[PDB]
């Protein structure tokens, strides 16, 4: 199975620099071109950079002089160094494999993306609170509130990922304070409230925050 | 084959043609190492059409043609299929199904001259747009009205070529850029130009 | 890795011809032309011509239009320069060089120069004939300053062709030595001098021998240089 | 470069319906056209290359047609898991590949009323000095819904924020959270906390409430 | 007519009066009218210029009026004044047309609205001048023309020394802070470039930095040190400035670079449409830049004033008074001069009444009276450069009004709070966008539309 | 022909100084087609600059090329000891030609020559020729006047000079003057003198011998 995994996104001040990594597995990495493609809500998908199999590198004009793509075939690794970062560079960055059938080129495999936030504001880690299941009730609802964190994103799982069915992790909301807040809920059989333990696992990498909160009926 | 294609002779020529009289070299029976073109600190434009640059050393073609000329920076965008403007219409026209690459770089330090270098010209008027890969080097007076010109410039009668008059203090949009167009030609004939990996 | 190795030195009589070879290595031979340049003793550089390794096209300096011929062999990646009807003033070092001024394929001018050069080939054109030098002493003065410095030497005269080599006490004496560039005498034979300054006190005790070697005639001479004897 | 345009901007269709999306290139690009699918929170997924070649492993209901400047992506029978944004991308000019702006494909389904839940603030948060009350509307359709907060039967304004999930890939419903934020002081001044929910799937508004100190 | 024009130009430029040693208008008589506090000295220089030059110009000016009117009517204008007013005319664009007569109506309307402010400024200046020239000035009369701070009373600027409301409150001058921080001309121009980038406008071209002349070249070569912005075409933009490390030169750099930004914006227009929307647009664009740069907000922001610097009402009133002495002072002068010329061209003022009407208008419109009676052998308006050198003058009125129209619109877009004179448009891409939407037009659209793009 | 003129022929500078070398063409030369070469004694030339301003591989930053039209300049910002050599310009705008070369020598404080005279050896005389040698040792600058006199008669047309390369350590020159006479003339005359005029000498220095002296 071809897999690509980006790393290194996060908060960085304007004018600052940051390196993104992409780890590849499941193919002969050296035999394929590699690419960086970024995504923003306002401008959609945008090509950021390309590296071929002959050391050749390609950049759009908006990026030449500021970003540098490179590759370490011995470590099946792809890199994007970024200097002179501006607020407008805030985006999700994907690495992507390029391949061709005949003359027709395409991006057949993409990573999961890593969010780069360019801001002068400071990191804050979330507080995680239980949303306790009602003593009154069948189907019951419970959850976790992840309040007052910056920048995006937080990731939330349940029972270390053993619980996925019925889970809704809501999109974050920007509060008037400039901080984000989010809540993850799950619906379960009421009867299971006394036969299953429910723990939410919240992770906020920019602040190195990992919290496991057990949600219990009061 | 063991001789390398003479890409350096094209890109590193001292003299470049005016765009209305664009130069063409035919490159055949050679191994093409395109790696000389990768990561140039000089190239301001490197685009390919129908093939990807990364794959160039894995391709074979019947012939490669190298057209070269000088224009201004603002006009480099016109050196591509589907474009319009003085250069695309009256000077150098690529086909809608072009297969090749276009490379360009600033030549202000070679082709400008204090006081003006008037050797670089471009066609400004033509009765019709050029067909792809057509070269017009006529100097017939352009007749803009019903009155014949009888070969003399005058009212509604214009000399068809105009000079760039490049000066080093010009802005970038007006500075000379050298351009090379490599066309990859694939006929029903054996391939004579191949990358080192084929 | 780029390397141009030229043929050995040559002696020719007036009107003879000379062919100098130039083995190229470490680069694609047929992508670059070969240029040739010459340098007469003590004079500037003088361009001779250019040849394409791809199609054999040539471009010669007007000065040699009817006397020079440039050729190449691809299998041996070698260039050749033949100069004919040799005159006295054709005496010079002849360099080949890898050319990036004119294109091998298309023969049009390139942004560049001569970027790699051979070690050169000395061609001596003279009606003279091989002759070993006579070695005479330049004896230190009887008027040398007591406690000061004296000068002595060897006159190496009437030899042909170049070069000779000169050492002192078989290489033990090097400080204070000046071996002068040879001059071409009106006879067509060369002559030079090697001198050295020594402590005057040394003349009574130390022996001073100049060792002269002229390989073209297989001549070797060791001359003891003595003071006074008046 | 080559500008890519897509039509429509968004579209609602039912499971089993034939969905048809179009792509236009600012100039002729022959068959150098790819189609990608992107689901919420996930990376693009290649569906079609060379205008009509179906990438390996892609379900056969996806198909691509077109040539020159106009191209079409067709879903022969829309499935719930196809809710997504579809992008085209020209492969004719490199390295400057360009993407279309995307077409959103939403699923039309039957009306589903929300399941409503209310959550009082945790004691730890109250120790921090702030109270968050959460109202959850679970798995409803269509997306239009109204929630109103009442504190001691006093309607609230300006102290709540809502968030809505993207359409569920299995049942095509939506879920919504509303968060009321109060100071610990304001929260301790009152007793009844309720959220009243209006949705087209309910014959009458549904209120879920709690008293401050009761369980 | 060319002989007449050259003769008038030369008589103005070479005219000199000899002490009853000889003084030339620049610098001698101008120095007197700027700095002398002697009633008699000022009167002598004023009358001397009027007589030495105006009397000579009078007949040339009479002939000039006739010939210019023949030229104008041959081009189908009513007179030379109508000809000049053509420089605001717009036809063919429905909803944006502007007639040559409309200019008079609109100038007179806006001047009627300026009248109260000018009257009160006038009363204030008269009181202070009374304190400075005790016996010579009436408290209900017009102001003697030779006491107004320059040779004509065109600007009242040099009256600041005599009229400063709070003489113990110094003006803000960050020159010393510039020298203490080791500033150079380059730093000044880099800060101006930063200012324009902050509103979303582009950097200066590499060529600008390579080819401008931003300091005096020294004794090696002589240079014309008047600050000027150059648009050579072919993408070539430059500034010529013998910059000194001074606050004034900092602000002037901003002004001239505003000219450059204008030139760059409309460089994409056809050659003949590369200019301001009308004669007043360019200088207005320039002035609003120096306006924003000089504010205490901006100087604090760029580190030339300490963040602890406190403003105060008295110093602000000082600054506004000075600004008025120049800006508000010149408006009635400019309108009255051009009104006299318009009427002379139209033929409404007989030659026998030329000077008479002139001084009547000076008394009525601008509140200034002649110290010596002048008859129709004189020609006082031609004693000003613009009149004897055949330049229209209403451009100054128009540009001055446009300035604050622009600034109000941009400060609104920049969500500025408080009085308009304290406003700095830095970091406002909204205001930059509004301004660029006009700059980009150059002369391609009606100036009515160009103005609408900025001010609505 | 396009003739390149390089002036001066010898440029005398101290190490660490800036050096600007001039190449003036007899007609305009395209900047694409002017190059600079370095050559050290006994070595082949090396390409320094091509295209008027582009550096060749392995050429340090202190080397710079500039110019256009007819005026071109090779600048060495800080002379290292290894930079004292000959420099040639070259054009191939029209045919191909080299400049005459400029030598950059180490400028040194003035040093007067030590002068010596050597009479012919008896061995040589037995052969029918006499060589008299006058040695000027370790002097700077290179220019010097050497005059041979035989019984006060000024010799002309019968002497040859040879000069060493500038010394690596002293930055001085040495020079030899060899007078060639017939045995008959040598034995006919008595006093053999070489007179040396040089900037470091208060008055010209004469060295002589009388045939027979012990
Ligand atoms: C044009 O000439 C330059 C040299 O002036 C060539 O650049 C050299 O290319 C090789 C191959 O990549 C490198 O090893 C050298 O280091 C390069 N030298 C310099 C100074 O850049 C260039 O390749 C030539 N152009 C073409 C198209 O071949
Ligand atoms: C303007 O120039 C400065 C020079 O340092 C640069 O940092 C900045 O990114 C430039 N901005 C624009 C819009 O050109
Ligand atoms: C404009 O913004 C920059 C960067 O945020 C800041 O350094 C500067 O002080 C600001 N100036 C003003 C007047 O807002
Ligand atoms: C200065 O002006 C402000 C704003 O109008 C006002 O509130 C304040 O009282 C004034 N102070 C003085 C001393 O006039
Ligand atoms: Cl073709
Ligand atoms: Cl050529
Ligand atoms: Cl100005
Ligand atoms: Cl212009
Ligand atoms: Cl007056
Ligand atoms: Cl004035
Ligand atoms: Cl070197
Ligand atoms: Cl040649
Ligand atoms: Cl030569
Ligand atoms: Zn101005």
């Amino acid at each position: 199975q071809v897999q690509l995994v980006e790393s290194g996104g996060g908060l960085v001040q304007p004018g600052g620099s940051l390196r993104l990594s992409c780890a590849a597995s499941g193919f002969t990495f050296s035999s394929y071109d590699m690419h960086w493609v970024r995504q923003t809500t306002g401008k959609g998908l945008e090509w950021v950079s390309t590296i071929g199999t002959a050391g050749d590198t390609y950049y759009p004009d908006s990026v030449k002089g500021r970003f540098t793509i490179s590759r370490e075939d011995a470590k099946n690794s792809l890199y994007l160094q970024m200097n002179s970062l501006r607020a407008g560079d805030t985006a999700v960055y994907y690495c992507a494999r390029g391949d061709s059938s005949g003359y027709y080129y395409y991006f057949d495999y993409w990573g999961q993306g890593t969010l780069l936030t360019v801001s002068s504001a400071s990191t804050k880690g979330p507080s995680v609170f239980p949303l306790a299941p009602s003593s009154k009730s069948g189907t019951a609802a419970l959850g976790c509130l992840v309040k007052d964190y910056f920048p995006e994103p937080v990731t939330v799982s349940w029972n270390s990922g053993a619980l996925t069915s019925g889970v809704h992790t809501f999109p974050a909301v920007l509060q008037s304070s400039g901080l984000y807040s989010l809540s993850s809920v799950v619906t379960v059989p009421s009867s299971s409230l006394g036969t299953q333990t429910y723990i939410c696992n919240v992770n906020h990498k920019p602040s190195n925050t990992k919290v496991d909160k057990k949600v219990e009926p009061k | 084959i063991t001789n390398l294609c003479p890409f350096g002779e094209v890109f590193n020529a001292t003299r470049f043609a005016s765009v209305y009289a664009w130069n063409r070299k035919r490159i055949s029976n050679c191994v093409a190492d395109y790696s000389v073109l990768y990561n140039s600190a000089s190239f301001s434009t490197f685009k390919c059409y129908g093939v990807s640059p990364t794959k160039l050393n894995d391709l074979c073609f019947t012939n490669v043609y190298a057209d070269s000329f000088v224009i201004r920076g603002d006009e480099v965008r016109q050196i591509a299929p589907g474009q319009t403007g003085n250069i695309a219409d009256y000077n150098y026209k690529l086909p809608d199904d072009f297969t090749g690459c276009v490379i360009a770089w600033n030549s202000n330090n070679l082709d400008s001259k204090v006081g003006g270098n008037y050797n670089y010209l471009y066609r400004l008027f033509r009765k019709s747009n050029l067909k792809p890969f057509e070269r017009d080097i006529s100097t017939e007076i352009y007749q803009a009205g019903s009155t014949p010109c009888n070969g003399v410039k005058g009212f509604n009668c214009y000399f068809p070529l105009q000079s760039y008059g490049f000066q080093p203090t010009y802005g970038v949009g007006y500075q000379p850029y050298r351009v090379v167009v490599l066309s990859f030609e694939l006929l029903h004939a054996p391939a004579t130009v191949c990358g080192p990996k084929k | 890795q780029v390397q141009l190795v030229q043929s050995g030195a040559e002696v020719k009589k007036p009107g003879a011809s000379v062919k100098v070879s130039c083995k190229a290595s470490g680069y694609p031979f047929t992508s670059y032309g070969i240029s040739w340049v010459r340098q007469a003793p003590g004079q500037g550089l003088e361009w001779m011509g250019w040849i394409s390794t791809y199609n054999g096209n040539t471009n010669y300096a007007q000065k040699f239009q009817g006397r020079v011929t440039m050729t190449t062999d691809t299998s041996t990646t070698t260039g050749y320069m033949e100069l004919r009807r040799l005159r006295s003033d054709d005496t010079a070092v002849y360099y080949c060089a890898r050319d990036y001024t004119r294109g091998a394929w298309f023969g049009e001018s390139l942004i560049g120069g001569f970027d790699n050069w051979g070690q050169g080939t000395l061609v001596t054109v003279s009606s003279a004939s091989t002759k070993g030098p006579s070695v005479f002493p330049l004896a230190p003065s009887s008027k040398s300053t007591s406690g000061g410095t004296a000068a002595l030497g060897c006159l190496v005269k009437d030899y042909f062709p170049e070069p000779v080599t000169v050492s002192w006490n078989s290489g033990a004496l090097t400080s204070g030595v000046h071996t002068f560039p040879a001059v071409l005498q009106s006879s067509g034979l060369y002559s030079l001098s090697s001198v050295v300054t020594v402590p005057s006190s040394s003349l009574g005790t130390q022996t001073y021998i100049c060792n002269v070697n002229h390989k073209p005639s297989n001549t070797k001479v060791d001359k003891k240089v003595e003071p006074k004897s008046c | 470069d080559i500008q890519m345009t897509q039509s429509p901007s968004s579209l609602s269709a039912a499971v089993g319906d034939r969905v048809t999306i179009t792509c236009r290139a600012s100039q002729s690009i022959g068959s150098y056209l790819n189609w990608y699918q992107q689901k919420p929170g996930k990376a693009p997924k290649l569906l079609i290359y060379a205008a009509s070649s179906l990438q390996s492993g892609v379900p056969s209901r996806f198909s691509g047609s077109g040539s020159g400047t106009d191209f079409t992506l067709t879903i022969s029978s829309l499935q719930p898991e196809d809710f997504a944004i579809y992008y085209c991308q020209q492969s004719y000019v490199s390295p400057t590949y360009t993407f279309g702006p995307g077409t959103k494909v939403d699923i039309k389904r039957t009306v589903a009323a929300p399941s409503v839940f209310i959550f009082p603030p945790s004691d730890e948060q109250l120790k921090s000095g702030t109270a968050s009350v959460v109202c959850l509307l679970n798995n409803f359709y269509p997306r239009e819904a109204k929630v109103q907060w009442k504190v001691d039967n006093a309607l609230q304004s300006g102290n709540s924020q809502e968030s809505v999930t993207e359409q569920d890939s299995k049942d095509s419903t939506y879920s919504l959270s509303s968060t009321l934020t109060l100071s610990k002081a304001d929260y301790e001044k009152h007793k009844v906390y309720a959220c009243e929910v209006t949705h087209q799937g309910l014959s009458s508004p549904v209120t879920k409430s709690f008293n401050r100190g009761e369980c | 007519l060319n002989t007449i024009l050259n003769t008038m130009s030369t008589i103005y430029s070479t005219g000199k009066v000899c002490n009853p040693e000889c003084l030339l208008l620049e610098p001698g008589l101008n120095e007197i009218m700027a700095n002398s506090l002697d009633y008699n000295e000022r009167l002598w220089a004023w009358e001397s210029w009027r007589s030495e030059v105006g009397k000579q110009l009078r007949p040339l000016y009479e002939e000039y009026v006739v010939l210019k009117n023949e030229m104008a009517r041959a081009n189908h204008y009513e007179d030379y004044g109508d000809y000049w007013r053509g420089d605001y005319e717009v036809n063919g664009v429905d909803g944006y047309d502007y007639s040559r007569g409309q200019l008079i109506e609109d100038v007179e309307h806006t001047f009627e609205e300026i009248k109260p402010l000018y009257e009160h400024l006038h009363a204030y200046v008269r009181a202070k001048l009374m304190n400075a020239y005790p016996s010579y000035i009436s408290p209900i009369g017009c102001l003697p023309a030779h006491l107004l701070g320059d040779m004509w009373g065109r600007f009242w600027t040099n009256l600041y020394s005599l009229t400063v409301p709070f003489g113990q409150k110094p003006n803000i001058d960050v020159t010393d802070a510039m020298v203490d921080q080791a500033w150079d001309a380059q730093r000044i121009f880099k800060e101006a470039e930063k200012f324009f980038v902050s509103v979303g406008l582009p950097n200066m071209t590499q060529g600008f930095w390579e080819n401008s002349m931003l300091t005096d070249p020294g004794n090696v070569q002589k240079a014309v040190c008047h600050p000027t912005a150059w648009d050579l075409g072919k993408g070539d933009f430059r500034i010529l400035m013998c910059t000194k490390v001074t606050m004034d030169d900092f602000l002037t750099a901003h002004h001239e670079m505003g000219h450059i930004q204008y030139d760059m914006a409309y460089a994409a227009q056809p050659f003949l449409l590369r200019n301001g929307a009308n004669e007043g647009f360019h200088e207005a664009v320039g002035e609003i830049m120096s306006l924003s740069a000089a504010t205490p907000k901006h100087l604090k922001s760029i580190g030339l004033l300490s963040p602890d610097f406190q403003e105060d009402n008295e110093t602000e009133i000082n600054f506004l008074l000075k600004q008025a002495l120049t800006i508000v002072g010149t408006l009635p002068f400019t309108y009255m001069l051009e009104k006299w010329r318009w009427m002379v061209f139209k033929g409404e003022i007989p030659k026998d009444q030329w000077m008479k009407k002139w001084w009547e208008m000076k008394r009525e419109i601008v509140g200034v009276v002649e110290p010596v009676p002048h008859d129709e052998t004189y020609c006082d308006p031609a004693s000003l450069f613009h009149v004897s050198n055949d330049y229209s003058f209403i451009r100054y009125y128009t540009r001055t009004l446009y300035q604050f129209q622009f600034q109000e619109a941009l400060c609104q877009a920049a969500k500025h709070e408080g009085p308009l004179h304290k406003c700095d448009i830095s970091n406002s891409t909204e205001a930059g966008q509004k301004l660029f939407n006009m700059l980009r037009l150059g002369k391609s659209e009606p100036w009515t539309l160009a103005l609408e793009n900025v001010v609505g």
